[PDB]
């Protein structure tokens, strides 16, 4: 049978949200491409390049018109016009706006096009913005994090198919079975935290006894996500400050990439 | 005669356009061109030199924890701290288990379909597939039911008309020489090896925290705490789990890959003979067991003019011959600073103009070593190590030419690694050879903890006056890289990556001498000008990472 | 005659006593004996009826899950619950993975090793083994690399004189009847089937919250919070994991436990011909699919004198016919009372005076259905199927026999199931048969949330006042089990456990009449009365479990 | 290489510690029996039966004098001379006792035999008692649960094996690196419990929010383990309360099969 179409188009990625696919369980990726969506578009993965993949995209694009599911990943770089990220001679801003006009729905997979993440940090070289800053009448679905779990974005994906229609989301456009609450209020060391069983170094003896990281600059207190109980890779037990370090707030926008790793969280 | 433009060249990391003359059938004359830059230099400027690996990881996500581990080096090199050696044993193993996804991936996902035909496949008998490798491969998963299943996936795909990322594919091809049977045991490995590259992330995830993007490290070594009968830390129930995925990589790398190598160069043997990209060599010496930074597994050095019986050994990473020879120049890139630059004194001022053959061209900059354009990745650390006269390297290089050998009756000779093929095998033969380099830092790792020392970071002091310098080495799996940091008054003052595709992807120089990428291309055949298959078949064995390129 | 005893049988749950009188070389009598009591009905009288399924659930860790559900089962037909929808399709994935799990361990960890000689295994041609499976099966991991790969991994145990759990097994008994080649092929499928039944209990413990002993039921329901777009409960992204290990357990299933069933058979035709243990049989129907405990995937029945023809339908769990009719007799076991009892007005007063012949002589009660000895388990099940010309077991029954036709030249009759293969191979069947059950309930579940219904759990409430019954009723992996719970003033007054290997393994009844075990080992042939492997082949195929017989 | 030898003796057991090997997976149980360990009796797996397996044990008990660890699941029966378990015509005690004598290490796996477990519970029919109450001048390990995590017992032993020495225990003789915390202070729901965000019933708003089960009965206040952070199958994120149910307390004696479901746990 037919399967769902998919139109990937990267702009100021570092291919980490691509790269997430190939650590997923449920779908594996070669599940995910052989039978629950056609990738019809993916420049990491295409066997056809240059004319031949532009031709794969256009053909796909009016082929699926009104169908295919949209994926941003990267930063979308504003600043001259568009220069700071050419594909086929023109500014991937237009790529993006021109696929985005036939879209049945739209993610930003990362924090990068979610929010700007590390592209847009500081002074902001290039002008990046989010994928809803370029695409403001459309509803853009936010799966932020540096990479994110890639089930966070392979379960919206299924609601989608599944159910046809998108995952509940809250007032940042985030799924909320992935994003619906702050790390600190659902982390395993809190009662630690309570209890003011803090780390101060990492190698100290707090550290070495798995207590609280919030002295070590914990982004926990102020970073929705799903980290401490999906956590990542689906071996069991690994996530950030379950290996020893402080959550960095990589989720989550003015925190990841604004604040110092061992400056501290505001606590609600 | 004609121009042509491949924009995207997919299957690389980033965004690329490479263009090419062709003139009576062949490449004559090539431009390649790295299309999107982001600032990360720019990015951390300013900030706190502990804050600076957690931001710079993000230049790549393919050779993800490499940024991390340059990064808090060259910290660690500017402030004088010897790294704990049980934290160097944890950013050892993390490296070469990433190393040996990100080499399996790049054979299979990245590279197989320049050579392999999914269309032939669907011809090929999978019980004569499988008679194939007999006294080739003892790898359990050759037999003519798993071809034949592999065999109906792409039928069932085929089938449903939507061919997705297989679509418009250079199938029939001329340029494609691989028999149905051949095509179709490449396939089944492609899929076998998503799994391998997996348990290897699983290694890297369970001392990273996670990956991409690992979250272990601090500058002054690893935020892994180390405690055998400590619940909710890195104990001997953790590392044995650690250890269980390390023991499940061999049997792919050695029975599948490393003979998938031998199979591609039997069947392609005219690609040992093109695609030379420099006749300069560097690579850095990699995985430190000492407690001050140094007696590293993997050697390093420099070869130059392709003698290696005159290279020169490096041994260190403040090695100042190393240290002296790099910069960088902008004369073809679309910065405004041109002439070479010691990355201490970089510069990265945006200078865009558009595309211009004779002028700028690239958001790559243009490295050179003492004034000469040189190639690095597993091609040059493969050269280094038979110069350096290492006998795994040997042993290794010598059993996939057992296999060539058995394949076609002939030999391969140093001289012919200088091309595409070259380039692919000293690949296989690192990934390989990694897989010594997991067994012997988990074992050190167990050992040394079993002795007592279970520390793993050294605090920093930074003085917040003084004006200090430092470079972090890392062999990467793309080649040598390196980050330099500029400490002045407590913070950030200059930063500066220098990153292997930059290397090798890097346009005409500042003398307009021809980079890797560009030179490797001069000769290629193209059968046919729309369809530009044999370019990407060299450009590819250099793995282009073009976020880190330009970064 | 000679006398026999095999103590400690081994290769089941529990502790087993089987004694023989043997006259000329064939069993003429035998006991059946379980040798350890815990007194768990006891244990969980006078409790809350609420705690009972956590309590109970301990009767077994091989039969794990079985015990937690029949006693949520028995409360809720007590206090007359009806299980939401969502709750009875959990319950049926957790017990169809379950017994997916502990049929392949049966097959492989336990039985194996009565029909597999591994020293055997070691003169077998690796390759002549994977050309017999041409045509048999489609597997993909019967290659020649693959059985050598085996063959060395048992050459290297042999070497190391540990043998383990190999020491000392009927290597060159005369009843060893496999070629070298099929040995090896059975061992290599043994180590395979470690990875299939591992999946299978990742699914119970997604469900379940881990296994063994699960911990996600209740009277009233399940504690398995549904809603998709929650954080932390069972969402989508948990039930797509779910459904990863689902389709996992199929190939293994079909490809290769499926297929050795038939080649035992084949190489052991004679085994068709004893090892009959009763002619009446019960099954309970199995895996409920409304919202009233009713409408059962798996149908039930009760067969009296072999006659599937005129056997009767039990279509629910409340049928007062099949209520009615079970009783247990102490009369050869130590307890006091000895009169057949229904379980609702059950003892379980210990009065172990040493062993006798003709007195006592076993832990295990005597089952009776209407004053007969029924066999239960999955000859049963098959045998019940197959008179309700159920489609998807006869087909199933024909692929087994398809195969050993191919083998032998015959085909297998109806009046050779009631036999030890016939025993294995209605258990291969229901391992079949249960894969169906995962997609079928994993769909409905996915297909009910849709619909918006998120209900998994009805709060009972229970009067402190009044006497009432209930009777939980499952079909479990040996075959029909019942819980009987009392509540008199609020707590449980009476708890009594009628479990499958209680039927099949009970010894002498109130009449002296010969339960399954003891029956089915008259006229078994012992080559050698001091390794009476013959005995232990037949005792096997009822796959006992003595925690579960005497509770 | 020669592999340590280990001897597993099964008394009032339900089988399900040995299960639990199971579903380990470093080492998985074939990894166990064929590489780290020599497996010189165990009744659930050996070839041999009967004469030949209790000749297996002698000359195991023999050749390995002062080397083997030896392993017993379930409880042990004292009332009535012990025939509530008879093995071979013999009470286990008597088979354990013997094996106890030449033991290099001696080990309790599982509820039953670390403490009495739901075999002692009750009016305990049988007098079941513990391993430590049978040996009483050995130093029994202690590996609670039912079943432990399988690498709470592996890691046991390969700590024994690997660095010569039992792990670091507690004051009942439990390795600290599986049962050196309350549940309770490493819990992931610490946060709804702080809060007063609470399950009142399964399937109820709260439940269905991932809130803690305090309310319900969790007894993880009062029992020591791992099952918040090791977990249980390694697939990640599976433990009872992350599946919505309580702790029950199986670890810790006097709190499983002691105190009902719902019942309520003492906070410190
Ligand atoms: S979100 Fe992170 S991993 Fe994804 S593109 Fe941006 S930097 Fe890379
Ligand atoms: S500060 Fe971080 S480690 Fe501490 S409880 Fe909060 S989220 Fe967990
Ligand atoms: S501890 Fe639990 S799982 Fe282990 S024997 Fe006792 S009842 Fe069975
Ligand atoms: S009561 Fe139970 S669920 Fe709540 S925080 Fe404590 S251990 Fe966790
Ligand atoms: N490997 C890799 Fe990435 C590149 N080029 C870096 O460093
Ligand atoms: N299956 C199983 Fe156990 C037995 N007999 C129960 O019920
Ligand atoms: S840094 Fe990112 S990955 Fe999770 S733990 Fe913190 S949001
Ligand atoms: S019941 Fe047992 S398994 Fe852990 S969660 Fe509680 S100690
Ligand atoms: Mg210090
Ligand atoms: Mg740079
Ligand atoms: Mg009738
Ligand atoms: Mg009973
Ligand atoms: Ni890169
Ligand atoms: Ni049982």
């Amino acid at each position: 049978p037919q399967r769902p179409p998919v139109i990937w188009i990267g702009a100021q990625e570092c291919t980490g949200c691509t790269e997430s696919l190939l650590r997923a369980t449920h779908p594996t990726v070669e599940n995910l491409v052989l039978e629950t969506i056609s990738l019809e578009y993916h420049e990491v993965l295409s066997a056809a390049f240059g004319h031949q993949v532009e031709e794969n995209k256009h053909n796909a694009l009016e082929k699926y018109k009104g169908q295919y599911v949209l994926v941003v990943d990267g930063s979308i770089p504003l600043k001259d016009n568009g220069i700071y990220c050419m594909v086929a001679g023109e500014p991937i801003v237009d790529h993006i706006r021109k696929a985005a006009e036939g879209a049945a729905a739209i993610i930003a997979i990362g924090s990068c096009s979610a929010w700007g993440g590390v592209a847009a940090a500081g002074v902001n070289p290039t002008g990046a913005v989010s994928l809803q800053e370029v695409l403001p009448g459309k509803t853009v679905i936010n799966i932020p994090g540096c990479p994110p779990n890639p089930h966070n974005f392979l379960a919206t994906v299924a609601h989608i198919i599944t159910y046809g229609k998108p995952p509940k989301l809250d007032d940042k456009n985030r799924p909320t079975f992935a994003y619906g609450r702050l790390i600190h209020e659902h982390c395993e060391r809190r009662p630690h935290f309570d209890a003011g069983r803090f780390a101060k170094e990492f190698g100290d003896e707090g550290h070495r006894e798995g207590w609280c990281l919030y002295h070590l600059g914990c982004k926990g207190p102020e970073t929705y996500g799903n980290c401490s109980t999906l956590q990542f890779c689906d071996v069991g037990g690994v996530w950030p400050v379950a290996i020893g370090h402080p959550c960095y707030g990589c989720n989550e926008e003015g925190i990841g990439f604004h604040k110092g790793i061992h400056q501290l969280a505001n606590v609600e | 005669s004609q121009r042509i433009t491949i924009d995207p060249v997919t299957r690389i990391e980033g965004h690329l356009r490479i263009d090419c003359e062709i003139e009576n059938g062949v490449v004559s004359k090539a431009w390649a061109s790295g299309t999107m830059w982001r600032g990360m230099e720019e990015i951390v400027k300013n900030r706190d030199p502990r804050d600076a690996w957690m931001i710079v990881q993000r230049i790549c996500g393919v050779c993800t924890t490499t940024h991390a581990l340059s990064s808090v080096r060259a910290a660690e090199s500017a402030l004088n701290i010897d790294v704990p050696v049980n934290a160097q044993y944890i950013r050892n193993i993390i490296l070469a288990a990433h190393t040996t996804h990100d080499h399996i991936v790049h054979f299979y996902q990245l590279s197989a379909l320049d050579w392999v035909d999914i269309t032939s496949a669907l011809q090929a008998d999978p019980t004569k597939a499988s008679e194939m490798l007999k006294g080739v491969s003892t790898w359990h998963l050759n037999s003519p039911e798993e071809f034949t299943k592999v065999q109906n996936k792409i039928k069932d795909l085929v089938a449903s008309g939507q061919l997705g990322i297989f679509a418009n594919g250079y199938w029939g091809h001329p340029a494609m020489k691989l028999p149905p049977e051949v095509n179709l045991i490449a396939v089944a490995h492609y899929l076998q090896a998503l799994e391998c590259q997996r348990d290897a992330n699983r290694v890297v995830a369970l001392l990273g925290g996670k990956t991409p993007h690992i979250q272990n490290l601090a500058v002054g070594g690893v935020a892994n705490p180390i405690n055998l009968d400590g619940l909710g830390v890195l104990n001997l129930e953790r590392l044995m789990y650690i250890k269980s995925f390390i023991d499940k990589l061999s049997d792919f790398v050695e029975q599948v890959y490393k003979v998938d190598t031998a199979v591609i160069a039997a069947f392609y043997p005219e690609w040992l003979t093109r695609g030379k990209g420099a006749v300069n060599y560097l690579s850095v010496p990699e995985f430190p067991t000492d407690s001050k930074n140094g007696s590293f597994l993997f050697p390093g050095g420099y070869i130059e003019n392709a003698d290696l019986s005159s290279y020169r050994p490096i041994t260190s990473h403040s090695d100042e011959y190393l240290i002296k020879g790099i910069q960088e120049s902008a004369k073809h890139s679309w910065y405004k600073d041109e002439a070479p630059q010691a990355p201490w004194e970089g510069t990265t001022i945006p200078a865009y103009d558009g595309w211009s053959d004779d002028g700028k061209y690239s958001w790559v900059k243009s490295p050179t070593f003492y004034g000469k354009t040189v190639e690095v990745g597993p091609l040059a650390n493969m050269l280094v190590k038979l110069a350096a006269g290492r006998e795994s390297t040997q042993n290794k290089l010598n059993e996939i030419v057992a296999i060539y050998q058995k394949l076609t009756g002939n030999t391969l000779e140093v001289a012919q690694l200088h091309s595409t093929l070259g380039r692919i095998i000293g690949r296989t033969v690192h990934c390989c050879e990694l897989q010594d380099i997991l067994q012997n830092q988990y074992s050190a790792l167990i050992t040394n903890i079993g002795k007592g020392d279970h520390t793993t970071f050294v605090k920093p002091n930074i003085p917040a006056t003084g004006e200090f310098k430092g470079v972090g080495f890392l062999e990467a799996p793309r080649g040598m890289l390196s980050h330099w940091m500029v400490i002045k008054d407590g913070i950030i003052s200059n930063y500066q990556a220098v990153v292997p595709s930059t290397w090798n992807s890097g346009p005409r120089n500042f003398n307009d001498d021809v980079g890797p990428y560009e030179q490797s291309l001069v000769g290629t055949p193209v059968a046919d000008p729309n369809k530009p298959l044999e370019v990407v078949r060299t450009i590819h064995s250099f793995d282009p990472c073009m976020a880190c390129a330009v970064h």
